[PDB]
RNA sequence: GUACUUC
């Protein structure tokens, strides 16, 4: 906080208050719909037959029971069929072909629907490399798909170049948000503590959160969206808290000294050389570094 | 700027590196000064005082 | 289930192979077994229209354990102990004979 | 009832045992000392020196007269010049010539030094022609109860006639009068593939992943250039040299197939190949193969790989001009990759290259833990000696440069006339410098080498102490360090400074200094031995082959599924896991009882379990130099064990003869003081005091003002210190009579009054009667 | 001999090149010239598995 | 320092039920509450991974000291002040320590009643590849005593085990203590000269 | 009076002066010390004038 | 009890006009040399935390 | 210091006229203070005290 | 004519092998170099290994093995070997005889003592 | 190294008594603990004195520079 | 310059 012109943070959190008619048991629908879940926890197991007659390539894609990874996430088929759709195939395309150019530097199912049918034109529309398309509408426990190349890829892993897309797919991204947790009350205040900052996706959820006694921990989304003292009041509030931690007592008179200080010019200062560009007399940039 | 010579124990500094000591000099005469009129020993624990 | 022994044999006629798995084996040129006299130290050769067959056997351990091979039959139910030497192949072929100057 | 006696003690003052010397373990505290230097000279081919010097090679040179296309062709006859023994007989000194005496010679301020001597076998023409000549190089400084110096067989009685200690202890340095005594250092295991995750790894490599596998091969001559092998993330594997300042990234078939007659699928044989089920090794080879027929197809035999090798290396290693690319290749790969199985070794070492490449499968794959940078279970102790005679076979070749480029200087200058002539080699030898005794005063004197060819550690400084003679203490656990590396100093993560629960028995945990230099130098514990000299084995393949393991020509495996024997550098092979098991503790039974000719007691034996993402499966023997012993009490057969590091990881032991249980108990030890120090284990009651002040004391135990030694009145050293009424401690341990501490008192008694009466003692102050001080309480000089 | 996706030559003991980056229905060995192959090899099969640890997920570690 | 003949019975008496509590421990975390010894091959496959990494170890340490440190905040509750031979005011050590004037109780608890479980920061004794705690011991461990927690005292001895782990955790100490004052000096150079 | 490391402003300040002919070490208090963060183990200490 | 190395009279610091150096003038680095406590980063703000401003110069 | 880790240095040499007289006669030549065993925590320096005095009888 | 040492076979055995369409298999086991070559009257066999012997040392253990290697079959002289074919051949059951010796066990009585 | 006399904490000559010590040691056969009472040592501040002594000056002499060997 | 030690 005091040198490193304070950025990207290694955590960040912050407080939501709660209502008073909401309960914990609805408070776990949001900490379900907030989290963010990559498309690699939605994967059992992974078998793939790499037949060449023209290269072939069958991805078979099993997954957990319905009941088990859809009420686990709050996450349906509709969410999943779309996000597959629009997102992991074109991320198949964007590093298969990456890695192209630095090359050269129980029986399953059958009987396809015809609403499957037109589904499965629709990814040949704005795709070119896969040829079929599979998926298990009634239960949604697999999820083959077979491709189809040319000689000139001939040789490629298969397995690392899929479990990339599986951690970099998003099956819904809440902004600089990765999961909510829902930490024990102290001092009878309930509150609900998420790993990330962002204020204009949850200023858009009054109905269970109170947006006056919403806290952060990163200091630069306090300052570039609710302004420069608000940035300082709520610092106070961090290095009052790592020092409350340790049970030391300091007074908060220097610890508003060195709020307003590294908030003194505008936006923030760091207290390094950077921070000292921004200065009057030449000997303190000459004498520090 | 100069020479990517054989190890030699160290460069020469001219003036710049030369003008910081362990990257600094200014914090061996500038910032602090060798004092004169000083003391300097071990301590003994004394009542009475 | 004991069994007991009727052959035991000193001087080596026959001797199996370590080269690799699932060779084709045309099975029409004749090859060479070269003997030695420590004990047990035998090498081959041979040639073939493509093929050249350079092999050793064990120069370094050899000498501390051994090899035997029998046979038995839905009759017999018996092993004649035989010395067998188990040799190591080395296929190569002739690419050789270049250099800079 | 630790009755300690007053008429024994006083009669060896009186007189000194006119028959081997009392208080053995003593001089057993510098027996790595004294058996290093003393292994380059006694055993077989003449020691450690006369061996390496056979493997240096002949270096010949060339002139630029005619011979008499082809006879132009032909640029002159060459001059062959080639060092096969050096040897160092006893430091002499006459105006027939006298014997000069090391107490002697530190108040001559001279350094103790013996006298070198070189014979030259050169020759002409590819020897048509051999001309003897012997020379000397200077004074090299020899330690102390060596093979060289005259304190070897002397009689304990008379060394107190030559003005040195009746208990001397030795191995340490004299240069310029002052006492130096050569650093210990712990580096790497030698001959034995690691797997490690450091992400380093990716730094100076563009797409390359953070695993990787190095090996530590070592020469006969105990020399040693790392082999690492790294993983990337394409698809492929990259191998690297060790040069003056040089490294090249070398792929692994022209490092592997350039070694014997391997062109063929045996390549993938020896990698995984039991079962042809999971294709992670099929992608994986295939690229390789595939990598190794796409930029050269042109390339297919052990001849042009090794024309290949000789054309990318002909002017790094200076192998010029008779020697073709059919010598030069050879000459990279014998000198360079996996040295340690020597010539004619091609038959095993692309078997353990590959396995080693096997491994890295078996690292990335995720199945097998990556071992430790800084535990104990990889790490070995350089003897010091040892590099002191590694630094004698660098820089036995430096003239030889030197008068290689002098005899090409004159033929600049022309004017060089046909080499046949004894004045002219003489004129030629006589214009270069050959002194090497005043390099090697400069490597102890200052502390740093300047290696030219440049050795295997990292750091390039910090090698030797100095030896004040502040008490006997810190004299004892000075010719017990262990240094981690000034090149820690500099890292910043405490993940080394940490303990490890394996340094159980080897390293105290308590004895450590406080500071910057915590956890970094921890000294031995009280009865453990290093092992300098290799025994002679000519039959452990003999039986080990005979227990029922396969050939290594025979197996054609790989995997956990086999259990993989290694002893020290070669691999014997791998058999049935369950085998294993069973040989663990019958290689036991025939290694504790004596009627074994061909088994050594001194066998370190260590056997891992396959499960459990254990590290990589199969048996594995040691036994070389630099080794870490203890021994341990056996309960079959009730004798004297003795393990090292790798043993104690896996296979469990008990302290106390009450631990004792039933069938998964098979060694324990009989002394459960051993795990302390010297110093450690000599404090009272060790077991009642807080850890934080026995390391806090640790210091204390060897900063005293003790007696240093009865020597004053022959000594030169700069500063002394010396206590007169030191007195022996009542409640001590009995180690404190085992290591003869009698003849060096440390401290004394005085009456206890814990109180607050003074006032003036704070918490952590002290008084002293007056009446004391006037009778001399603690008085020293 | 043919395993997995390699097909080996062993009249000289080597892997001969793809069949697909030359010219088809004739391929030919390095160090020495071979009627290959037999026009009758295979259709290529082979199956890999995710090793299964890649994927931390919290239903996983409910499975323990 | 010496306690009543009918102090130490307590010690022991209290120190009897706490060599279950060390393998509960462990079964809280394995999912398998009841009723075996490490003899299950079913359990056997549970904390051969809660060692393969650093978070499933920091799952059980926290129940596992948590409980073992609750079974020695009993014997100072009881033993103290009431099974000791000299008490309070008359007892020096003690009363000088619980007197503020140095010390404190937690010091007087590991020389008079229980010196505690050996903890890292955050964490206890490591184990090797070979899932094994300390070669003393078979492997596959499953116990408080053997597993850091000691149950010996400054005043009668302990177990060179325990001896080793209190080592281990002596030097941790006092390698924060070099880095501790080490980075201390940065911060107050870097803020001074801007706030000066 | 100062002791390194200073670290706070009560670890320098200005002490009163009451020489002792007999003895070479210096002296403190007791209550002063507690200020200095110091012992009485070696710990050697700044006089200044 | 077993006494210690360290000082007796190995500190023993004091200096009241002791020779300077020449490049900078000022007092010489050791005391053998007849040196002088030399005040660092640490003291030379911990002089001036007090207020005492005609301390500092 | 002992070799338990119980550094320190004296602060005054006190006369035997004031030291502390036992029922024996003798006055002992050290005065350790009892309140640095409660943080130094070393009661071997006690233990062994007992041992030395039986040694001494 | 490598290399240029004694010489080239001059004899040789005849090697009774039917080829049989019950059956008529090879036997090859392992063992050490201190043996019973010629002084051994009878081996008892038996599956799956778990058996022993009885000779001077007493210390055996017959291990087989289910998990190439080709053997020659020379049935005349001339060329002295030939292959070991029926429609190369493989091989069932590689054995190895191992010395594991006796281990000696439960003496628990003496190191213990109160 | 050398006799103590004026014992440290009582004060009373000890320097006489190590040559009778060491008589009572080889011609008398007498253990310690009798022979430090006979000795005529009562407190354990001079029980310490003569019972502690190492006698290192005897070492020390075994180099004299002013005679041969 | 390199090494060593003091809280
Ligand atoms: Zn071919
Ligand atoms: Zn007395």
């Amino acid at each position: 906080i005091v040198m490193t012109a304070s950025a990207a943070i290694k955590t960040p959190q912050m407080t939501l208050p709660i209502w008073n008619d909401v309960s914990d048991e609805q408070a776990d629908t949001f900490c379900k719909s907030i989290s963010k879940v990559l498309l690699s926890e939605v994967i059992d197991k992974v078998i793939v037959t790499e037949t060449t007659g023209a290269r072939s390539y069958v991805i078979h894609m099993r997954f957990f029971d319905n009941n088990e990874y859809s009420e686990e996430y709050d996450v349906s088929k509709e969410e999943l069929q779309n996000v597959i759709s629009n997102q992991f195939i074109h991320l198949l395309e964007a590093a298969i072909v990456k890695e192209i150019k630095k090359q050269k530097r129980v029986e399953a199912n059958n009987n396809m629907n015809k609403v499957q049918r037109d589904r499965q034109s629709a990814i040949i529309s704005h795709h070119r490399f896969i040829t079929k398309y599979n998926f298990d509408d009634e239960s949604g426990k697999w999820c083959e798909f077979k491709l189809e190349l040319a000689a000139d890829t001939e040789k490629l892993l298969m397995v690392n170049i899929v479990e990339e897309i599986c951690r970099k797919s998003i099956i819904r991204q809440i902004p600089h948000i990765d999961r909510c947790v829902h930490p024990e009350p102290e001092n009878g205040k309930r509150v609900l503590v998420t790993e990330g900052v962002n204020f204009q996706a949850m200023w858009d959820q009054e109905a269970f959160i109170d947006v006056d006694g919403i806290t952060s921990n990163d200091v630069a989304a306090v300052l570039k969206t609710y302004g420069v003292e608000a940035a300082r009041n709520t610092i106070v509030n961090e290095i009052n808290n790592v020092f409350s931690r340790y049970a030391i007592s300091v007074s908060f008179r220097h610890l508003d000294l060195i709020a307003d200080m590294m908030t003194r010019q505008g936006t923030y200062l760091a207290f390094n050389r950077q921070g000292m560009e921004t200065s009057t007399s030449s000997f303190m940039k000459m004498s520090y570094e | 700027k100069a020479q990517g010579r054989t190890s030699g124990k160290v460069p020469i500094p001219g003036v710049k590196q030369a003008l910081e000591k362990k990257e600094g000099l200014f914090r061996k005469h500038m910032m602090g000064k060798r004092v004169n009129y000083a003391a300097r020993s071990v301590i003994s624990p004394d009542p009475n005082i | 289930s004991e069994i007991e022994i009727e052959s035991v044999q000193d001087q080596p006629s026959v001797a199996v192979g370590s080269f690799f798995k699932g060779f084709r084996a045309p099975s029409d040129t004749t090859f060479d077994l070269y003997k030695k006299k420590e004990k047990d130290e035998f090498v081959l050769h041979g040639e073939n229209e493509r093929l050249e067959y350079e092999g050793y056997t064990d120069s370094s351990s050899q000498a501390s354990n051994q090899y035997v091979v029998g046979l038995f039959n839905p009759e017999k139910k018996s092993i004649q102990l035989y010395k067998a030497p188990v040799l190591v192949s080395k296929v190569v072929s002739k690419s050789s004979k270049n250099l800079r100057g | 009832t630790a009755d300690f006696r007053t008429l024994e003690r006083e009669s060896r003052f009186i007189n000194p045992p006119k028959d081997k010397s009392a208080f053995p373990l003593l001089q057993e505290a510098v027996q790595p000392h004294i058996g290093s230097f003393n292994a380059l000279t006694e055993g077989p081919d003449g020691g450690l020196l006369n061996l390496g010097v056979k493997d240096i090679g002949e270096k010949v040179i060339f002139d630029g007269k005619p011979l008499n296309i082809s006879n132009s062709g032909y640029l002159g006859n060459k001059l062959s010049v080639s060092v096969e023994q050096v040897s160092i007989a006893k430091p002499m000194s006459n105006d027939v010539e006298r014997k000069v005496y090391p107490s002697e010679s530190r108040q001559r301020l001279t350094s103790y030094r013996g006298k070198l001597l070189l014979k030259l076998k050169w020759s002409v023409n590819n020897g048509e022609e051999n001309l003897f000549e012997v020379r000397d190089c200077g004074g090299l400084p020899v330690m102390l109860q060596s093979n060289r110096c005259h304190l070897n067989k002397m009689s304990p009685y008379e060394l107190v006639q030559h003005k040195e200690e009746s208990d001397e202890i030795g191995g340490y340095f004299i240069v310029n009068g002052i006492e130096k005594l050569i650093r210990m250092l712990i580096v790497q295991r030698r001959n034995h593939p690691m797997a490690i995750i450091r992400p380093s790894f990716a730094n100076r490599g563009a797409s390359y992943s953070h695993y990787g596998i190095q090996i530590r091969s070592v020469r006969p001559d105990q020399t040693s250039q790392t082999n690492v092998l790294h993983y990337l993330n394409d698809g492929q594997v990259t191998f690297r040299f060790s040069w003056r300042k040089n490294e090249y990234l070398v792929p692994v078939v022209m490092i592997l197939k350039a070694l014997c007659h391997t062109s063929d699928r045996e390549i993938f044989d020896g990698i995984i190949g039991n079962d042809v089920k999971d294709s992670f090794l099929t992608d994986r080879l295939e690229l390789l193969l595939r990598g190794f027929k796409k930029r050269y197809p042109h390339l297919q035999n052990r001849t042009q790989v090794l024309q290949y090798l000789g054309d990318k290396f002909r002017v790094v290693f200076q192998a010029s001009p008779d020697q073709s690319d059919l010598e030069v290749g050879q000459e990279v790969l014998d000198r360079i990759v996996l040295v340690h199985l020597g010539k004619d070794g091609s038959q095993d070492k692309f078997r353990m290259l590959l396995f080693m490449i096997r491994k890295l499968y078996s690292l990335v794959a995720g199945e097998c833990s990556p071992d430790n940078p800084d535990a104990t279970q990889h790490q070995e102790v350089l003897l010091g000696g040892f590099l002191y005679g590694m630094i004698l076979k660098e820089k036995i070749d430096e003239y030889l440069q030197n008068i290689i480029a002098q005899v090409r200087m004159d033929i600049n200058r022309g004017m060089a006339i046909n080499f046949k002539d004894k004045r002219y080699m003489s004129r030629v030898l006589m214009r270069v410098n050959e002194n090497i005794g005043s390099k090697m005063q400069y490597f102890l004197s200052t502390g740093n080498l300047v290696s030219q060819s440049g050795l295997d550690l990292q750091q390039v400084s910090g090698y030797t102490v100095v030896a004040e003679k502040i008490n006997f203490y810190r004299f004892i656990s000075h010719f017990r360090m262990v240094h981690r590396g000034s090149f820690f100093a500099q890292l910043k993560t405490t993940t080394v400074r940490k303990l490890l629960p394996e340094s159980w028995g080897f390293l105290c945990p308590v004895h450590t200094p406080d500071g910057s230099p915590c956890g970094l130098l921890n000294h031995f514990a009280h009865k453990c031995r290093i092992s300098t000299q290799q025994s002679d084995v000519s039959r452990i393949p003999s039986i080990l082959y005979s227990l029922g393991v396969a050939p290594a020509s025979h197996t054609f495996a790989a995997g956990p599924s086999l259990c993989c024997v290694q002893i020290d550098g070669k691999i014997i092979g791998w058999v049935s896991h369950e085998q294993g098991k069973i040989i663990a503790d019958t290689l036991r039974y025939w290694k504790v009882e004596g009627k074994t000719p061909g088994l050594p007691i001194d066998l370190e034996i260590g056997y891992v379990p396959p499960s459990t993402r254990g590290q990589y499966p199969g048996l594995y023997l040691f036994g070389g130099h630099s080794r870490m012993l203890r021994p341990v009490r056996y309960l079959p057969l009730d004798k004297e064990d003795i393990v090292g590091p790798f043993e104690q990881v896996y296979m469990n032991i008990a302290v106390t003869p009450q631990e004792i249980q039933n069938n998964v108990h098979t060694h324990v030890e009989f002394t459960p003081t051993n795990i302390l120090s010297i110093l450690a284990n000599l404090t009272p009651f060790s077991d009642f005091n807080q850890s934080p002040r026995n390391m806090y004391q640790c210091q204390m135990g060897k900063q005293t003002m003790g007696t240093p030694g009865v020597a004053l009145c022959h000594r030169s050293d700069n500063k002394l210190y010396r206590l007169q009424t030191g007195q022996t401690p009542i409640v001590k341990a009995n180690l404190y009579d085992d290591y003869g501490m009698d003849n060096f008192p440390n401290g004394f008694n005085a009456v206890v009054a814990v109180i607050s009466y003074t006032g003036y003692d704070m918490d952590d102050a002290m008084i002293i009667n007056k009446s004391a001080d006037e009778r001399g309480f603690g008085y020293g000089t | 001999s043919v395993v997995g996706s390699l097909i080996f030559c062993l009249d000289c003991g080597d892997l001969l090149e793809n069949p697909n980056a030359v010219l088809g229905s004739n391929v030919e060995c390095s160090q020495c010239k071979a009627i290959y192959p037999k026009s009758q090899f295979s259709n290529l099969k082979v199956v890999t598995t995710t090793a299964d640890d890649a994927f931390p997920s919290s239903l996983r570690a409910k499975k323990s | 320092l010496r306690l009543t003949a009918e102090g130490n019975k307590w010690r022991t008496d209290i120190l009897k039920t706490s060599v279950d509590t060390g393998r509960e421990a462990a079964a809280e975390v394995t999912n398998l509450d009841k009723d075996t010894p490490a003899d299950d091959p079913e359990l056997l496959k549970r904390l051969q991974e809660i060692l393969r990494d650093n978070n499933k170890s920091g799952i059980l340490d926290a129940v596992t000291s948590s409980k073992v440190n609750a079974i020695t905040s009993q014997v100072v509750s009881k033993c103290v002040p009431d099974g000791t031979m000299k008490k309070f005011p008359c007892n020096s050590m003690q009363a000088m320590a619980l007197s503020g004037a140095k010390g404190s109780n937690v010091n007087v608890s590991q020389i008079m009643c229980l010196l505690g479980q050996q903890a890292l920061e955050g964490r206890r004794v490591p184990v090797m590849v070979s899932g094994k705690t300390l070669p003393s011991f078979k492997p596959y461990e499953t116990d408080a005593m053997a597993g850091g927690y000691v149950k010996g005292r400054f005043y009668s001895g302990i177990k060179p085990q325990e001896y080793y782990f209190h080592c281990m955790a002596g030097r941790e100490g006092l390698i924060d203590t070099a880095v501790k004052t080490s980075r201390s000096g940065y911060l107050q150079r870097c803020l001074t000269k801007q706030l000066e | 009076m100062n002791r390194q490391p200073t670290l706070h402003k009560a670890s320098m300040m200005g002490h009163k002066v009451r020489v002792l002919p007999n003895e070479k070490t210096l002296r403190l208090h007791y209550a002063n010390t507690g200020a200095y963060n110091a012992d009485f183990d070696g710990d050697e200490m700044n006089m200044h004038f | 009890y077993q006494r210690l190395r360290h000082m007796v009279n190995d500190k023993f610091q004091v200096r009241s006009t002791g020779p300077v150096n020449s490049l900078t003038m000022q007092p010489v680095k050791g005391r053998k040399r007849h040196g002088g406590i030399r005040v660092g980063e640490m003291e030379r703000d911990a002089l001036i935390g007090h207020g005492t401003s005609f301390l500092l110069q | 210091s002992s070799r338990h880790g119980q550094k320190g240095v004296c602060s005054r040499k006190w006369p035997t006229i004031d030291m502390p007289f036992s029922e024996t006669g003798i006055q002992p030549d050290i005065i350790i203070n009892p309140h640095a065993f409660p943080s130094r925590m070393t009661i071997g320096m006690f233990v062994e005290s007992l041992a030395g005095k039986a040694g001494a009888l | 004519s490598i290399p240029d040492g004694f010489k080239k076979c001059k004899h040789l055995k005849n090697f009774p092998l039917n080829g049989d369409n019950k059956q008529q298999q090879v036997w090859l086991i392992k063992f050490p170099s201190n043996v019973d070559i010629s002084k051994l009257k009878s081996l008892p066999v038996d599956f799956e290994s778990s058996t022993t012997m009885t000779i001077d040392k007493h210390d055996y253990k017959i291990m087989d093995d289910t998990d190439n290697m080709t053997l020659l079959v020379p049935s005349e002289s001339k060329e002295s070997l030939k292959i070991a074919s029926t429609a190369p051949l493989q091989f069932d059951k590689v054995f190895s005889v191992s010395e594991t010796a006796k281990i000696p066990a439960i003496d628990y009585s003496k190191v213990r003592v109160p | 190294m050398i006799v103590p006399v004026r014992c440290f904490s009582c004060g009373k000559v000890v320097g006489d008594k190590w040559e009778s010590y060491l008589n009572l040691l080889q011609e008398d056969e007498l253990d310690e603990g009798t022979a430090l009472s006979r000795l005529g040592l009562k407190r354990y501040c001079c029980r310490r004195m003569i019972l502690t002594h190492v006698d290192l000056i005897e070492k020390f002499l075994r180099y004299n520079p002013l005679e041969k060997r």
